[PDB]
């Protein structure tokens, strides 16, 4: 906790009070961007963990060592690089709209709220539903990001541990 | 089971109820006829030397590579294309889940006879579809026949 | 056909498109994106184009693509309203 | 509400005024493009068909003259046909047709009036004589619907062999 109050060294948060015709993003672009980067960087995470030391899933070849896993991944299973890629594409799509509109102020769409309940959870009441497991994942995915940044360059110089 | 509300995830939040409702209806009445087409083909062969022996795990394949699953799709292709803007509308105006007409000269007219034989279909669709999936897995898993055991 | 706001009048796509439903231009620029795709991924990437490999049919799919985008785009103006 | 299709409502645009009119439009079509268009492409289709089911029948049966006769079954008939200039002729003279078609169909569209599928073709003035043109135009537009399928049987059966029925 950096003092619980807004940590913005450098304050890339508040150039959107400079007008600048919409050239600087809105704190909501930021916040969204933040939470995407968090949740990949969560899943890569897993993903680095298990497939450095994993059987790999069951199919055609597919051994690799999580620095060639894409080319590997692209030549060998050339429909699933397909599927993948047309899925992404369409999560992307049906949202996008709300993130156009994030760059400015007028989003309509509370930052990185997406329709994802697979379990309902209505039981938080303090603010928005559960603030306080929001704090959660976007910390937890900022130490992911963390964790990524560390194997990428732990890649070229061994950084640390 | 009877008077009872499952529903455990709660899907109505964020969804459409007809939408969700259209689509047990479908999957109820293909399954049923899945179930008889899984049970009869054994005791009773349509006539023609490609139907003949061709056995229920592996109908799929050997039908493909013959004429009669393109054949089969295509109709049912054109049927569900046709039956588009039912769908895509959602409208509470628009017919209630399943076909307003179709149905036999002999649909009893009372709004309570048409909700019991409503709960009828869905009860006994929503055994066909448990009753096939436990068909076809024990049909690749054991031997083969009406018991599938 | 000046138009402020966010969403464009319908009468932007012409006559023809502007009577569209959105679902009907999405899934036809689905269709349209993904038949031209693949025919510019079968002809001379999967497969090297030669002097004898003129397909007429790719090079239709192909055109199609450019097609996708306007229908994909005329699906959106007709979503928001 | 239709009478063709119940499940859905009775499309717009499809006021039963038009011959031949069963209220099927379940894709919606006639709403997306302008109706006489549709109509003028259903009827021109529809003579198109009776003519080649009329010719590929003759054609399987009878053979005009020389030249004409060696070639036989209707399916290898495009290929002589266009080999001794037949074709190139009669792609000419309709094409001259259509294209002075295209600005009729121009003034149409455009509050012109013109009926779809009218011309000034009537020497023999059966519907001109007769008050009640509408038999004699559904019956026109029934029978070009039944030739197109025919034509699209037809020629995807003979593609396959199947000899002649
Ligand atoms: C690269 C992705 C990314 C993005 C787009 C953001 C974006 C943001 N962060 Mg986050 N953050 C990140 C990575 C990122 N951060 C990482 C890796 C860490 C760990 C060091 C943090 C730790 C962090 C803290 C502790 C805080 C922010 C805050 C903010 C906001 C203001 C600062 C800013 O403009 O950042 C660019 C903004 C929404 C502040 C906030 O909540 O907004 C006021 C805040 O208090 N971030
Ligand atoms: C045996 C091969 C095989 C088959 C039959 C399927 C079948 C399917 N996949 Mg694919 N998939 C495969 C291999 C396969 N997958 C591989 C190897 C990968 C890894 C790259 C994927 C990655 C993948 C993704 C990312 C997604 C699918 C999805 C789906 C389902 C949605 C319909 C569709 O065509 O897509 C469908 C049941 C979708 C899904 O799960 O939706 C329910 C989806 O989003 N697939
Ligand atoms: C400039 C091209 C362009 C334009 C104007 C649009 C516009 C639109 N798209 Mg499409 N789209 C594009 C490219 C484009 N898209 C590409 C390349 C893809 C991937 C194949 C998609 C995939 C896609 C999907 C899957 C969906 C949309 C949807 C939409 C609509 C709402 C979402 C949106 O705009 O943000 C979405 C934001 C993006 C897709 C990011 C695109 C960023 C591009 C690559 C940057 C390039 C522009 C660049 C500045 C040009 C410089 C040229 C210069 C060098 C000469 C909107 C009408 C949605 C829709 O129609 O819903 C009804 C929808 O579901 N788009
Ligand atoms: C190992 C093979 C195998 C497999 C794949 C299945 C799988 C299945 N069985 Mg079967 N079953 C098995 C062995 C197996 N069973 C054995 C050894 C017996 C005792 C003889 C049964 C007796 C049995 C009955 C009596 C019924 C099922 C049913 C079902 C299905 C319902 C699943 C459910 O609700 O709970 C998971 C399921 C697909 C039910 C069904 O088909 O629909 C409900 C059903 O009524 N099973
Ligand atoms: C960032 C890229 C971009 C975006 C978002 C738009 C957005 C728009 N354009 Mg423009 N346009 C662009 C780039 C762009 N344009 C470029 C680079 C060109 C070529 C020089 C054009 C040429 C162009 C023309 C000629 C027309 C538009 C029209 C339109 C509008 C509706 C789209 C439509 O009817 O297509 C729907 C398209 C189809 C359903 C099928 C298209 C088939 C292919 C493309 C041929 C919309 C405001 C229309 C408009 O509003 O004018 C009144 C129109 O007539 N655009
Ligand atoms: C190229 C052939 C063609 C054309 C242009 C039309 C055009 C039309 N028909 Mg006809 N029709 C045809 C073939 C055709 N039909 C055939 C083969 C049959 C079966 C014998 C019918 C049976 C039929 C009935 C019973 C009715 C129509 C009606 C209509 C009108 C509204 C529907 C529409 O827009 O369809 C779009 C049409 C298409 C053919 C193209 C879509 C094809 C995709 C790719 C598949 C329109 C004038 C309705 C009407 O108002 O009567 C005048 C009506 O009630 N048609
Ligand atoms: C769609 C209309 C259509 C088209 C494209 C053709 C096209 C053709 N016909 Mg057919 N034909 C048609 C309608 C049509 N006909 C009708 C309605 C009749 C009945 C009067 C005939 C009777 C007919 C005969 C008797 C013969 C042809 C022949 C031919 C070929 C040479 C042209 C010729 O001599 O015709 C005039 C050519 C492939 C000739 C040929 O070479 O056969 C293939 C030939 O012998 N046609
Ligand atoms: C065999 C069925 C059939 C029937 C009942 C009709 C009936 C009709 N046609 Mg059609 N027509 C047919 C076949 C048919 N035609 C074929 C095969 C062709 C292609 C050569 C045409 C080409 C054609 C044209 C080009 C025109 C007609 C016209 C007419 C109308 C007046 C002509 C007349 O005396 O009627 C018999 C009438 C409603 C005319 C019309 O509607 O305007 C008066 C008109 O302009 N028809
Ligand atoms: C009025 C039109 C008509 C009639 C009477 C038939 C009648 C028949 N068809 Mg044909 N068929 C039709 C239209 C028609 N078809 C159309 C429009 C198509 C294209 C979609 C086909 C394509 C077709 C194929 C590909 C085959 C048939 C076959 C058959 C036979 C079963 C039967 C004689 C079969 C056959 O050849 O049996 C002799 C067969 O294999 N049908
Ligand atoms: C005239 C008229 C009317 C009418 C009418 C009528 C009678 C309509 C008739 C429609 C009709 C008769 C439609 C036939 C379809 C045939 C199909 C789809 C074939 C698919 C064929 C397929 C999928 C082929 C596959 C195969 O080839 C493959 C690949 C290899 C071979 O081993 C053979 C097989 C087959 C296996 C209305 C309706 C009353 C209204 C109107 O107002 C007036």
């Amino acid at each position: 906790e950096t003092g619980n109050e807004p940590w913005d060294p450098m304050g890339f948060s508040q150039m959107y009070k400079v007008n600048s015709l919409g050239i600087n993003p809105h704190p909501q672009w930021l916040q969204e961007s933040e939470i995407k980067h968090g949740r990949t960087a969560m899943l890569a995470f897993v993903g680095t963990l298990v497939i450095h030391a994993g059987i790999h899933i069951p199919g055609l070849d597919y051994t690799t060592d999580w620095y060639n896993s894409f080319p590997e991944f692209a030549a060998k299973n050339p429909l699933g690089l397909a599927q993948v890629m047309a899925g992404l594409t369409i999560w992307e799509g049906h949202y996008g709209t709300e993130a156009g509109l994030m760059w400015t102020g007028e989003g309509t769409r509370n930052p990185g709220e997406l329709g994802f309940d697979p379990l309902n959870l209505m039981k938080g009441k303090s603010e928005a539903d559960v603030n306080t497991m929001k704090l959660k994942e976007i910390k937890n995915g900022r130490l992911a990001m963390i964790a990524m940044a560390g194997f990428a360059s732990e890649h070229f110089i061994p950084g640390s541990v | 089971p009877t008077t009872k509300n499952f529903d455990p995830l709660g899907l109505a939040e964020k969804g459409d109820v007809l939408f969700y409702r259209e689509a047990e209806l479908k999957h109820c009445r293909l399954a049923m006829l899945a179930v008889v087409g899984m049970v009869v083909p054994n005791f009773v062969r349509l006539p023609g030397d490609i139907y003949q022996g061709v056995s229920v795990v592996e109908a799929h394949n050997a039908m493909v590579e013959k004429g009669p699953m393109v054949q089969l799709l295509f109709w049912l292709s054109l049927f569900e294309i046709i039956t588009a803007p039912l769908t895509w509308n959602m409208q509470a105006k628009d017919r209630e889940p399943g076909d307003f007409s179709l149905d036999p000269l002999g649909f009893c007219k009372d709004p309570e006879k048409k909700k019991r034989y409503q709960l009828s279909e869905l009860k006994n669709g929503r055994l066909a579809m448990l009753a096939f999936s436990g068909m076809i897995t024990q049909a690749v898993l054991t031997g083969h026949g009406f018991p599938y055991l | 056909t000046y138009w402020e706001g966010k969403a464009p009048p319908s009468k932007v796509l012409g006559p023809v498109v502007s009577q569209i439903p959105s679902p009907a231009l999405g899934v036809i620029s689905l269709i349209c994106l993904g038949v031209g795709t693949y025919s510019v991924h079968e002809s001379n990437i999967f497969h090297t184009l030669t002097a004898d490999t003129i397909n007429p049919g790719y090079i239709i799919g192909s055109l199609l693509t450019p097609v996708a985008w306007g229908t994909h785009v005329a699906s959106w103006i007709q979503k928001q309203n | 509400k239709s009478a063709s299709i119940p499940f859905m409502p009775k499309p717009e645009k499809l006021d039963g005024t038009v011959p031949g009119d069963v209220g099927f439009d379940p894709l919606g079509f006639s709403n997306w493009v302008n109706l006489d268009f549709l109509r003028e492409a259903e009827i021109k289709h529809g003579r198109i068909c009776m003519l080649a089911v009329a010719g590929w029948v003759a054609v399987d049966l009878g053979l005009h003259l020389p030249g004409d006769v060696h070639n036989v079954g209707s399916l290898e008939a495009h290929d002589t046909a266009v080999k001794f200039g037949a074709m190139s002729q009669i792609l000419l003279w309709t094409s001259i047709f259509e294209a002075i078609s295209t600005v009729g169909v121009v003034q149409m569209l455009n509050g012109s009036g013109r009926q779809p599928g009218y011309f000034g073709f009537d020497p023999l003035n059966f519907s001109k004589d007769a008050a009640s043109k509408a038999k004699l135009e559904l019956n026109e537009i029934k029978n070009g619907r039944l030739a197109m399928l025919a034509f699209s049987g037809i020629v995807t059966q003979a593609a396959l062999g199947n000899d002649f029925p």
